[PDB]
């Protein structure tokens, strides 16, 4: 997911939540968020 | 200039549930875009590719392995070799790979799909380091009292510091296709053999890969 | 009760690879047309649904097969069984606590010699049928003792149990009484598992009352 824009990474992320995705797929996402500094964002 | 090297990655269900979550997770996602096609796209994109990944990791682990533990066997090194040439054939054409087996029957004592998975390992290297065009040679004799089996190719080689780095896992220079992790195996199972290994190679020139095994009677 | 039935202590199944490669093409293939070209939403549902059936199927046959296998060729070592079996108990708590599955364990360190993933593997698919067999609730009981020079494990459920045909077809490579979600490859391998081991396996059940799993296996000094 390297290649998602932080607009999309992060838009995946809410939308993830949203459908109750796997825990294990919300916290691949969460580390790509916390890869890129963006924590802030969550 | 030629040269020479003589010789933690997760469990494979780790290994292989990393790219399968992800998948799953963007394959979901897709119908939470209904207006963005390509952001529906892009979601399908990351899932093929992470489909792809857990493919690349079943051909480096998986290739061979049944479900019953192995127990060790006499196995016939020319039979073994022929059986995953006849596999890698199709992927030597299309990429002009010529194979050029010299082969003897030698005895070494090991367990055969771990063998053969270790040999196609190898082997598969070979022919994706010569990606348009080359020759790979097989080689079967006795070297000091030991079987000898060695794999050239006339691909694209290796310097002095990606050939020391040869086998750690998750060092790879194929990009999304590698994995760093075909080689690592090729020694766990080369030292549970009580073999050992060489690999000399030079940039440009192309790459030879020794394994010696104790021979069986 | 006058239904319980027995199997007494002491073919062919897909390479692992076949196997979980099945699902996985389906998978793939389902995605790529919603990749190649743009598709109604009505198709796109449709096939991400299938494709998540099938990831489904690679994720069971992952758990039967490969749940603790690490890519290093094994060495038999001596196995703290104790401690092999909390670590599966571990492993299985949420999908007891999901079936409301309580756990009792009466455990001693005994010794035994094995691969550990292999033994791990084969301790799971046995602990894992005992809760899938309480849907709706029951006990796991899980013991380990020794009896006459033998490791003895075993694995009791209070659940659906079993007939005389269905034990006798347990370990039938795809037999499974669990339909969609069922594989039928999880008995396979404990069995080819515990022969490995020099073991023995013996089976009692009883529909509607439960499974007693017992493994016999040479006691390590
Ligand atoms: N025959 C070869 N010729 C050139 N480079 C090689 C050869 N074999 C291995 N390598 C290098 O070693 C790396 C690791 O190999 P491997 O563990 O099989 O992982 P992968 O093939 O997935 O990259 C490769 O990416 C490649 O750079
Ligand atoms: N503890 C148990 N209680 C009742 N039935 C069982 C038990 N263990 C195994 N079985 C029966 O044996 C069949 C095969 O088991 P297994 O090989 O693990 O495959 P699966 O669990 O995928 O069905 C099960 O479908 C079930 O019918
Ligand atoms: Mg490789
Ligand atoms: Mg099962």
């Amino acid at each position: 997911m390297k290649h998602l824009s932080d607009e999309l990474l992060i838009e995946s992320y809410f939308k993830a939540k949203e459908l109750n995705l796997s825990p294990e797929f919300i916290e691949l996402i969460e580390k790509e968020i916390q890869r890129r500094s963006l924590t802030h964002k969550i | 200039g030629p040269h020479m090297v003589i010789r933690l990655a997760a469990s494979i269900s780790h290994e292989i549930r990393n790219p399968l979550t992800a998948a799953r997770g963007f394959i979901q996602l897709i119908e939470e875009q209904p207006l963005a096609a390509d952001k529906r796209r892009q979601y399908a994109r990351i899932a093929i590719e992470e489909l792809d990944r857990a493919e690349a990791i079943i051909t480096d682990y998986l290739t061979f392995a049944k479900p019953a533990p192995e127990t060790p066997e006499k196995l016939n090194v020319k039979l073994e070799i022929e059986r995953v040439i006849d596999i890698l054939r199709p992927l030597a054409n299309m990429s002009c790979v010529d194979i050029q087996a010299t082969l003897a029957p030698f005895s070494v004592i090991g367990e055969r799909e771990k063998f053969r998975q270790c040999l196609l390992n190898v082997m598969k290297n070979a022919i994706e380091a010569m990606p348009n065009g080359g020759t790979l040679q097989v080689y079967v004799s006795i070297d000091n009292g030991r079987v000898l089996i060695r794999i050239a190719d006339t691909g694209v080689g290796m310097t002095k510091e990606q050939l020391e780095r040869l086998g750690e896992p998750y060092f790879t220079t194929k990009g999304v296709k590698g994995t760093g992790l075909g080689m690592m195996v090729v020694y766990r199972i080369i030292e549970s053999m009580n073999g050992t290994i060489r690999i000399e190679s030079e940039i440009h020139k192309g790459t030879t890969v020794s394994i010696y095994l104790p021979l069986a009677s």
